[PDB]
């Protein structure tokens, strides 16, 4: 059944085996008396071994067990178990096989764990498998160079909370600014910005630009004044504007305003 | 915030944070612009507001501590209102494009379409009534493509004006674009409210403001809702959210096409150049630990043509067990002549006996004829050296492969209510978190 | 003492429609209704006071294994719990979700419903409150309605009903998708101000005389508004509905396992022929024809993701050593390629309502001239030409000296591609492409030197031409009209390597692209006919122009033999680029009426460096 | 946790029996629910 | 800053600091798959936990090639 | 100075004073930095005659950083001593000979950050760490493959401020390593 | 599918750590004797060829999501005299290790939990007669599964378990063709005290007390090709929770599960057999089987198959097995792999089974 009685199987690689114990305290007086200290057994292994080798000159055995990776696809294991070229069977291989087939209509898989057999009667070569798929099928298409990615917004499906117009001059005056772009018609040029958002993380450090915390009073109607085409009540929060305004309609945003 | 938490414009005046503000955070901002030879101020800065803290005394017994508060411009508020100016200073008109980095031109392309059911590229007037008569240049409706309607169409690839646009969206890194973050912002600051609603304006009559006298042709286009109110509170309004912002963006950074894996199987890629297999040697090469495409052929790089790379990738955590099983008969009639006649069963194990809608599982069949015929023609060889200045031996050969293959689909028994084939579109269990 | 055994917020992923559903009221933010919507689960609410939870007939619970155990899943059921007031006669009550669903492969959609009075409460009776389900693209204008009247559930005595008869199959909803698809024919010719149509502008073929039969379902009644698509339902809403005249109805409904059964496996077909010959090294030719059928795909790809059209394609690549046709003492390298190739794809089904197969709306159309413009908008028809001349140049001889003036330093490449595309968009669109390049590139080999090292200089005529004409999906006797792009550029860099001396290394370059833009009239309106082979060899106006010089100097101070020691390196790399504006600056055109140009961009650099030694020893 | 398991000082049994006071497992709060093995069995109700 | 899941047992998200190359982090969380799958890009790395349950969470961090495993704690 | 700009009010007005009465400057900035870093303050590596090899090195840190947005310093100091031990014990019998390997590795990091007002005295205790530690490994080799390590590694962490807490870590045992 | 599956506490005492007999369908109790026999029938330590030996044998879980979560197990055997062997063995189950931290500093103190799970048993064989040995082994189970948060304890909790088994194995008995020979097991596994994750007298689950009876058949064909063909059956002997009810409504399910609760062990043990409206026919489905087959080439190569059976109406895990093993020089490597063949997901499914055992010391003769 096989061809000789040698078993020379070389195995290689390390084992470790790790085994200890692990106290931790954590002075949190917020938990039970019974959370005083955690004493457990830490034990692990990393056996990171590879095994090769021929049996009887009819098996060849390859597989590699390293328990530090992802094991989908780089824990093998192969059997290959090929009788004389005069016998029925052909091959008989177990493990990690594979099934490529030449045909564009129909695809095999080449990541396979199971049973792959192989059988040859006189012309006719019947291959078997029987397995389970350890890989998924992907397709890209790509157009002058890279990957092509589509994208299906909708109209609701807008960037929110995340840009604001600095004021209400500002954002009526986007519309008629970009009547005619890419020429801008407008000679606004903002050189300074500061910005300030509600301060939950109350970190400290010189790294991340200095430490700079303010008293922060933010009004609404600061720096407006009104607009050609819309009702003060839709630029103003406040209640009354008489004798609120103090510059011409149509004035650019200011603090005078 | 930092100078890399946000952007802005500095010419129409907006900022874009790095981080969404969808809770109560407070957003406040002091700026200086320039108008030509003025300068202008709306907050108070580190710099030129008052001093953070007064101190009056000498000991900690007689001293008073007095802490001054800048004061700023507030641009989100604390409590969410939308029937207030603050809420309008956020952009409604800035759409992200999912998972964008560096969108090129030339390499972008945006289209809007109105879904109703279908794509289409343009817009009906209601039955029983039509489109405003007349329209300037700029406001044409009807028959008019949707990029020309929303203003987002109106000059050519360099960028120069152009009569009815080039058909293709308007790529201008400063206002209709954001490069660095992937983001389309329209030219309008609401285009599917105020732009689309002066467009089928029929009289003065009507004012965006008041929904109660729209003619009817606002009543189906003008989506104010989303303008007007929270996108959870847009929800409710169902019937406006048909426009479709449809388009594809190429990422290539690198030299060959990323797979989108690593260490991908030897021989598990399959490239198709134009409904035709290219050879693994030939046309093209593969770098399977990067996970990289690179197409020698020198007549399909310069081709435009859109390549199709499929490839079994194994770096897959989640996916159910797949049982693949089946054999191939590859009988040889000759010794140029093969048939082969695959058969194949790929299966799938639900993680449970229930299968929501899109983990669906797949019981599926398919099973083959091919046939292969290689051989020399000498004919062809002879041709060839009847040509002026050809005298070569290499033999000419000719190749058929032929193939049908049929797909028997089905789902797998275990994922069976009542012995039928059963699609979960809702079993009620995922809500009330 | 309260102890909370649990204390939570609990948010729901079905939104109460906060609107009106009938079309009288017109303000549902009335009439006090407490329209609560609610989960009921098997964990919790085993032991209800109405009516105990329980699973419906056939439904098991999940079963998972998390650590070497067997944990049985929850199982829930959404709760809509209408008090207060009641319903009116015709308001209705919803909850809804936005969705993306694709029920076209499956041919029956099921519910479980349930129906009880509420406690303390007058009793609800059988055949008043009516359960309906509501799907398709928003549910004001375009929907599917499934209404069925409820049987409620019998109480008073214990608490805990068998499930048969909780979920009583009589309420269980069972909906056959081609049932929709006629009604949806049938509506095709209901006038949108038809009396068929109700108040709410919905059509029940119940309650239309002209119709016999009804909507083919006994125990449903089913409505359609505005040619909804349930080949993707984006919008799905369940609710309650009110059938007594003067009552006004309280009681709760629970919704359970919404599915789709009834999958169609019927299979595909698909077929490759590739014919590949090769000729003595001189000719080759690789024809590829594929033609599959409806349902065909792959093992791994789902219900949704297989085939639902025809395809039809071929594909014929011929490549040519022209080169070979003339002598090898002076080797000429001349390939040419020629791949031509057309797919046509007719769908399964049609391209409008999205939902009703291509056949079954053609067969119900009697009309000649509406069937032949639905079968022509629905194929998809695409056909790509590419000629190939890439890589022209003249072969070294084995022993032959290298010259500036040589014609072997020269390359040419040409490329034409061409794609006629037209589908369900695009009534005919054309794209194509010239790409003419030839480049330069010698290298020399052996008061100051002034003979360069090496000299680069390569040109490119890029020309593309896209015609887009989209379609009238109404009637294919007018169409839109075609827009045009056009890119014809003419691009040219060069370059040179000085060393003028054993230190010194002065490299230039210099980049420009140009525009033609001859294509256009005296405004801003471009031709129709133009050709893009029209006026080929044009250099435009320039577009863009970027200069780089490089210079390296190693400073030879140690000639002086006092400073020997010093190992000064200079670098100085200077950049230049000019951009030309667009044409809404050059030709801006004030509100006065002036025109003003705003001229162009000029960017300069420098990038300065010295790098010294200065080693103090010697 | 430390009153039902390891009973402190000057608490007796009829303390931590009074319905007030008594520790609630999951098998009575939720008698359907399946918990696995050697996870949390115990409710941690908040006592007002 | 190599890569980091800041809050580990928490009642709130997960700020996940790692490097440029975006992320498609997921959860299944104690006994099967359950994935949330989010999008996490280089500068707004915030998921969303706060509302599922609370249990021991597995999570898959997917920097393109840098596929980092590990357990969150939802409290 | 990470970022300084030209104020746009120092100009030819007659208007020169702000609203705190200081004039106006012609360069406004809003942090200052001043970081001072000894690695390392010193390193006494030697190694003896007796194969008993010594690495201590002590390093030291300061990050001042000034803002005048409030007007405040904040300032973060660091400390950082290091030693590492490593000896050959010669010959060592369990019948079976071989060298054992000693490897120490203490370390003990303070860190502090504290924010000073000027006007008066306000230091504040913004943040702080203060963990040490002790890594001990002695590797034997029972054999040509199979080695023994025996590990123990102690970390503790105070608490600077109260939002965090002590945190005591001990790690112990052995490691048998087997190679074919 | 499953209805009212019996609750017992530490269940991974119940999953096979080794590869060789999860290769042969998670039954060892009548196979060969064999260096991981603790788990399954420690009588056969006795009939060990070789002095002394150590495994270590590595069965991971989740693999696809996380590479943490594992079996680990430890054994070693020596046998003193050709009469008695003394037995260590040492399950751990663990998660790996949380890293929880609250902060975003790359260098503040970080707290590690690894809730983990941990069998360590000995036991001692006597071969009492020339073909039948007995063993008695003594387990200490201990449980860390939890993450100590505010109001809430994770003290791990403890207990005992006694195992008392059985081994038989016959002479070299020759056939017409070929010399076979029978071996015969029987395991009584996980006696002790009910162990109480909540550290509460009155919350307490049972210990998975187990009873396999297994018997097998060596086909010797040349001395060095070996056919064992195993059949084992497993029962557990904890009393089953009822079902709808043995008398409002939820009164009387109350009623029966406080009935089952209040039961101890060594009542339940008799009590197991029954407890139930069915027939004695209908009691016979509680139990499990395994049948496997073993081929031994030159004795450094096997091959092993084997199926396991659970009932349809508790436990539902019904799988194959492959099996591989193989011996270099004194060190056998057995890989082990899993086809599952039951509706519920099973946690080993595309999971290679990993086993490392080395031998030395005299080599004993084998009667
Ligand atoms: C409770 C646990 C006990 C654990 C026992 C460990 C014993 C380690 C000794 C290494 C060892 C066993 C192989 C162990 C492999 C497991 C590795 C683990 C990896 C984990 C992931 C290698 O032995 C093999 O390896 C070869 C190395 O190539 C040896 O070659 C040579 O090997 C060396 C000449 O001996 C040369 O120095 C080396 O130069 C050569 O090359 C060969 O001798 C032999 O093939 C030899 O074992 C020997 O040590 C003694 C001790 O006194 C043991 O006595 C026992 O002690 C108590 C029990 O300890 C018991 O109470 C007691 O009754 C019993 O008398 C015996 O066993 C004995 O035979």
């Amino acid at each position: 059944i096989f061809g000789s009685n040698t078993i020379d199987v070389k195995p290689t690689g390390s084992v470790e085996m790790d085994l200890g114990v692990r106290y931790t305290k954590q002075d949190n007086p917020a938990f039970s008396p019974r959370n005083r200290s955690s004493l457990t057994f830490d034990f692990d292994q990393r056996i990171s071994m590879s095994l090769m080798g021929k049996i009887g000159t009819r098996l060849e055995v390859n597989a590699n067990y390293d328990t530090q990776s992802t094991f989908a696809f780089q824990n093998l294991f192969k059997l290959a178990y090929t009788p004389s070229e005069d016998d029925i069977i052909q091959k008989v291989e177990v493990g990690n096989v594979s099934m490529p087939l030449n045909s564009t209509l129909i695809r095999g898989a080449q990541s396979l764990f199971g049973v792959k057999t192989q059988l040859q009667f006189g012309r006719t070569t019947i291959t078997g498998v029987f397995s389970e798929q350890k890989s998924q099928t992907k397709s890209v298409v790509a157009e002058n160079g890279g990957t092509v990615q589509n994208f299906d917004l909708y109209a609701l499906d807008y960037d929110n909370d995340r840009h604001f117009f600095l004021s209400q001059y500002f954002r009526n005056k986007y519309d008629v600014s970009l009547k005619n772009y890419p020429f801008i018609d407008s000679r606004v040029q903002i050189t300074r910005l500061e910005v300030w958002v509600t301060n939950k993380q109350n970190r400290v450090t010189t790294t991340g630009g200095g430490n700079n915390l303010r008293n922060i009073i933010a009004l609404q109607d600061l720096g407006e004044a009104q607009v050609s085409g819309v009702p003060d009540n839709e630029v103003v929060v406040i209640s009354s504007t008489a004798g609120f305004f103090n510059n011409p309609i149509d004035s650019p945003t200011s603090n005078t305003n | 915030l930092t100078t890399n938490e946000y952007t802005f414009n500095p010419q129409l005046g907006y900022i874009s944070l790095q981080q969404r503000l969808a809770n109560d955070e407070i957003l406040a901002v002091a700026f200086e612009y320039t108008v030509g030879g003025k300068v202008y101020q709306v907050g108070e800065f580190g710099s030129d507001g008052v001093d953070a803290t007064v101190v009056t005394g000498n000991n900690s017994s007689n001293q008073a501590i007095i802490t001054q508060s800048l004061v700023l411009k507030m641009l989100k508020s604390n409590l969410t209102n939308v029937k207030n100016p603050v809420w309008n200073l956020m952009m409604k008109n800035v759409y992200q494009i999912p998972q964008a980095y560096q969108i090129k031109q030339d390499d972008f392309r945006l289209n809007i379409l109105y879904t109703d059911p279908s794509p289409i590229n343009y817009i009906t007037p209601v039955q029983g009534s039509s489109f405003p008569p007349n329209p300037a240049p700029d406001s044409k409706v009807e028959q008019t493509p949707l990029l020309n309607v929303f203003n987002l169409d109106r000059l050519n690839y360099n960028n120069d004006p152009q009569a009815g646009g080039d058909g293709f969206f308007d790529y201008i890194p400063g206002v209709t674009v954001d490069v660095q973050n992937g983001r389309v912002i329209f030219t309008t600051k609401e285009p599917f409210g105020e732009l689309i609603f002066n467009k089928l304006q029929t009289g003065a009559g009507e004012s965006y403001n008041d929904p109660t006298t729209y003619n009817a042709n606002q009543q189906k286009y003008v989506f104010r809702n989303m303008y007007r109110n929270t996108q959870a509170g847009a929800l409710q309004d169902s019937d406006k959210n048909k426009f479709l912002l449809r388009g594809k963006y190429k990422s290539s950074g690198s030299n060959g096409i990323p797979i989108g894996a690593f260490n991908v199987p030897q021989g598990s890629v399959v490239v198709t150049a134009a409904g035709r297999v290219l050879v693994e040697g030939i046309d093209y090469s593969v770098d399977y630990q990067l996970g990289r495409v690179q197409i020698l052929d020198p007549s399909l790089q310069a081709s435009n043509t859109p390549i199709e790379v499929s490839l079994e990738n194994n770096s897959i955590f989640g996916q159910q067990t797949r049982r693949f099983m089946g054999f191939n008969i590859e009988h040889k009639i000759s010794d140029k002549f093969v048939i082969g006649g695959t058969y194949l069963k790929m299966t799938e194990r639900p993680f449970t006996q229930k299968s929501t809608y899109g983990q669906e599982s797949v019981n599926n069949t398919i099973f083959g004829f091919n046939g292969n015929y290689s051989t020399e023609v000498p004919f062809l060889t002879r041709l060839a050296n009847k040509l002026p200045n050809i005298d070569t031996d290499v033999p000419s050969n000719l190749s058929i492969r032929g193939e049908v293959a049929f797909l028997r689909p089905d789902a797998p028994k275990a994922s069976d209510f009542q012995g039928e084939a059963t699609i979960y579109v809702d079993d009620f269990e995922g809500s009330q978190s | 003492t309260v102890r909370f055994g649990a204390l939570d917020l609990v948010r729901g992923e079905w939104r109460r429609y906060t609107g009106t559903l009938d079309a009288n009221d017109q303000n549902p933010d009335d009439d006090g209704v407490e329209f609560d919507v609610a989960a009921v689960n098997i964990q919790e609410n085993g032991t209800k006071c109405p009516v105990n939870y329980v699973m419906p007939p056939g439904v098991q619970r999940e079963q998972l294994y998390n650590n070497n155990t067997v944990i049985n899943q929850n199982e829930q059921a959404l709760a809509v719990r209408i008090g207060g007031a009641g319903l009116q006669y015709q308001d209705s009550r919803a909850v809804f979700k936005n969705v993306s669903v694709d029920m076209r492969q499956y041919k029956k959609l099921k519910m479980f419903l349930h129906a009880e009075s509420l406690p303390n409460q007058p009793t609800l009776e059988d055949d008043e409150m009516v359960g309906f389900i509501r799907f398709g693209n928003d549910f004001t204008q375009n929907f599917y309605q499934v209404e069925i009247p409820l049987k409620v559930t019998k109480t008073g005595g214990s608490c805990s009903i068998s499930p048969d008869l909780v979920w009583m199959d009589d309420n269980s909803i069972d909906l056959a998708l081609d049932l929709l698809t006629r009604m949806k024919i049938k509506a095709m010719s209901i006038d949108i101000n038809s009396s068929k149509r109700d108040v709410n502008g919905i059509y029940y073929p119940d309650n239309d005389p002209d119709l016999e039969g009804g909507d083919g379902d006994g125990k449903l009644t089913l409505g359609i508004k505005g040619n909804p698509n349930f080949g993707l339902v984006r919008n799905l809403m369940v609710g309650v509905k009110s059938r007594a005249d003067h009552k006004d109805i309280k009681g709760e409904v629970w919704f359970n396992e919404l599915r789709l059964a009834d999958l169609e496996n019927k299979g595909g077909m698909a077929a490759i022929l590739n014919v590949d010959t090769n000729m003595a090294d001189f000719a080759t030719v690789s024809a590829t024809g594929r033609k599959s059928t409806i349902g065909f795909g792959s093992l791994e790809q789902g219900a949704n993701e297989r085939d639902r059209e025809d395809v039809q394609q071929y594909n014929i690549v011929t490549n040519l050593n022209l080169g070979k046709l003339l002598p090898k003492k002076w080797g000429i390298n001349l390939p040419f390629n020629y791949a031509i190739g057309e797919e046509v794809i007719t769908p399964e089904y049609d391209p409008f309502n999205q939902d009703i197969k291509l056949d079954q709306l053609i067969r119900e159309t009697t009309d000649q001239a509406e069937k032949d413009n639905i079968r022509t908008r629905a194929i998809d028809y695409t056909k790509r030409k590419s000629i190939n001349f890439i890589g022209v140049r003249k072969d070294r001889a084995p022993e032959q000296k290298p010259h500036v003036y040589d014609i072997e330093n020269f390359t040419f490449s040409q490329s034409y591609n061409q794609v006629e595309r037209h589908d369900y968009e695009v009534a005919d669109y054309e794209d194509e492409q010239s790409n003419s390049a030839v480049n330069y590139a010698y290298t020399f080999q052996p008061n100051f030197n002034y003979l360069p090292s090496n000299i680069s200089f390569n040109t490119n005529i890029l020309r593309q031409s896209n015609r887009q004409q989209f379609r009238e999906v109404e009637v294919e006797g007018i169409g839109l009209d075609p827009l045009y792009r056009r890119n014809f550029a003419f691009n040219y860099q060069y370059g040179f390597g000085f060393n003028l001396t054993k230190s010194l290394k002065l490299n230039y370059s210099a980049t420009s692209n140009n525009i033609v833009r001859n294509f256009l009239n005296d405004d801003n309106s471009p031709k129709e006919d133009f050709n893009i082979w029209d006026d080929y060899l044009d250099i435009g106006t320039p577009n863009q122009h970027a200069q780089q010089l490089v210079l390296n100097y190693d400073i030879p101070i140690n000639k002086i033999p006092i400073f020997g020691f010093v190992k000064a390196s200079y670098s100085y790399t200077a950049d230049y680029m000019w951009q030309r504006s667009s044409t809404a600056f050059s030709e801006y055109e004030d509100p006065n009426g002036t025109v003003y140009d705003l001229g162009n961009t000029i960017q300069n650099s420098n990038s300065n460096t010295l790098t010294t030694t200065l080693n103090m020893n010697t | 946790p430390v009153f039902y398991s390891s009973k402190p000082s000057g608490i007796s049994n009829d303390d931590l029996s009074l319905n007030t006071t008594r520790r609630i497992y999951s098998r009575e709060l939720y008698p359907n629910t399946d918990i696995a093995q050697g996870q949390i069995q115990v409710v941690n109700t908040l006592d007002l | 800053s190599d890569f980091l899941v800041y809050p580990n047992p928490t009642k709130s998200n997960i700020s996940f600091l790692f490097d440029n190359e975006t992320a498609s982090v997921s959860i299944y969380s104690l006994l099967g798959q359950k994935l949330i799958e989010k999008q996490i890009t280089n500068q707004n790395p915030v998921l969303s936990v706060e509302g599922l349950t609370n249990g021991l969470y597995f999570y898959t961090f997917d920097a393109g090639s840098l596929h980092k495993t590990g357990k969150i704690i939802k409290q | 100075i990470n970022q300084f700009r030209s104020n746009f009010d120092y100009n030819s007005s007659p208007k020169v004073q702000d609203v705190n009465t200081n004039f106006y400057n012609e360069i406004i900035m809003s942090n200052v930095n001043l970081v001072e870093q000894f690695s390392p303050l010193i390193r006494m590596d030697f190694e003896l005659k007796s194969s008993l090899r010594v690495l201590s090195e002590i390093k030291k840190d300061r990050a001042l950083s000034m803002s005048f947005d409030n007007n405040l310093l904040t300032e973060v100091k660091g400390m950082e001593y290091i030693i590492g031990l490593g000896y050959r014990f010669k010959d060592v019998i369990f019948i079976i000979k071989s060298d054992i390997n000693i490897k120490a590795d203490f370390s003990l990091r303070n860190n502090e950050t504290l924010v000073r007002y000027l006007d008066y005295d306000n230091n504040q205790l913004a943040a702080g760490q203060n963990i040490w530690s002790l890594k001990l490994t002695a590797d034997y080799s029972f054999s040509k493959n199979l080695t023994a390590i025996f590990y123990y590694d102690h970390s503790f962490s105070k608490a600077v401020i109260s939002t965090s807490f002590p945190l005591t870590n001990i790690r112990s045992g052995f490691t048998l390593r087997y190679n074919f | 599918d499953i209805e009212r599956p019996i609750t017992t506490g530490v269940p991974f005492l119940l999953v096979a750590a080794d590869a060789r007999a999860a290769g042969l369908g998670d039954q060892g109790v009548a196979t060969s004797s064999d260096v991981f026999s603790q788990q399954w029938n420690p009588a056969k330590y006795a009939f060990a060829e070789d002095a002394q030996g150590l495994s270590i044998s590595y069965t991971p879980y989740l693999t696809d999501l996380a590479n943490d979560i594992s079996l680990g197990q430890v054994t070693y055997y020596n046998k003193i005299n050709d009469r008695s062997a003394f037995a260590g063995s040492f399950r751990y189950f663990g998660f790996g290790g949380i890293e929880l931290r609250q902060t975003g500093d790359p260098n503040e103190p970080t707290r590690e939990v690894n809730p983990n799970e941990f069998a360590l048993d000995g036991s001692y064989s006597l071969k009492l007669s020339e073909t039948f040995s007995m063993a008695v082994a003594a387990r200490y189970i201990r449980s860390n599964l939890k993450v100590a948060t505010e109001e809430i304890d994770a003290s791990a909790a403890g207990s005992f378990a006694v195992d008392v088994a059985g081994f038989y194995q016959s002479e070299e008995i020759a056939y017409s063709d070929f010399n076979g020979r029978w071996r015969a097991g029987f395991n009584i596994q996980n006696l002790g005290p009910k162990i109480s994750y909540d550290h509460d007298d009155l919350s307490a689950n049972f210990l998975p007390a187990n009873l396999r009876v297994g018997g097998g058949f060596d086909f010797i064909f040349d001395d060095y090709n070996k056919l064992g063909v195993s059949l084992e059956l497993t029962k557990l002997l904890v009393p089953t929770p009822p079902g709808p009810g043995t008398p409002s409504q939820s009164q009387a399910d109350e009623a029966n599960y406080k009935k089952y609760k209040d039961i101890g062990w060594v009542s339940g043990i008799f009590k197991s057999f029954g407890d139930a409206p069915g027939g004695f026919s209908e009691e016979l489905k509680e139990i499990t089987y395994s049948a496997a087959a073993e081929y031994m080439y030159q004795d450094a190569f096997a091959m092993r198959l084997g199926y396991y059976h659970e009932s349809p109406m508790k436990g539902a895990k019904q799988f194959f097995s492959l099996g591989a093993g193989f011996k270099y020089s004194m060190i056998k490597v057995d890989v082990s792999y899993l086809f599952s063949a039951s509706k519920v997901k099973n946690p080993l499914e595309n999971t290679l089974r990993f086993s490392l055992t080395f031998n030395f010391g005299d080599k004993y003769e084998t009667y």
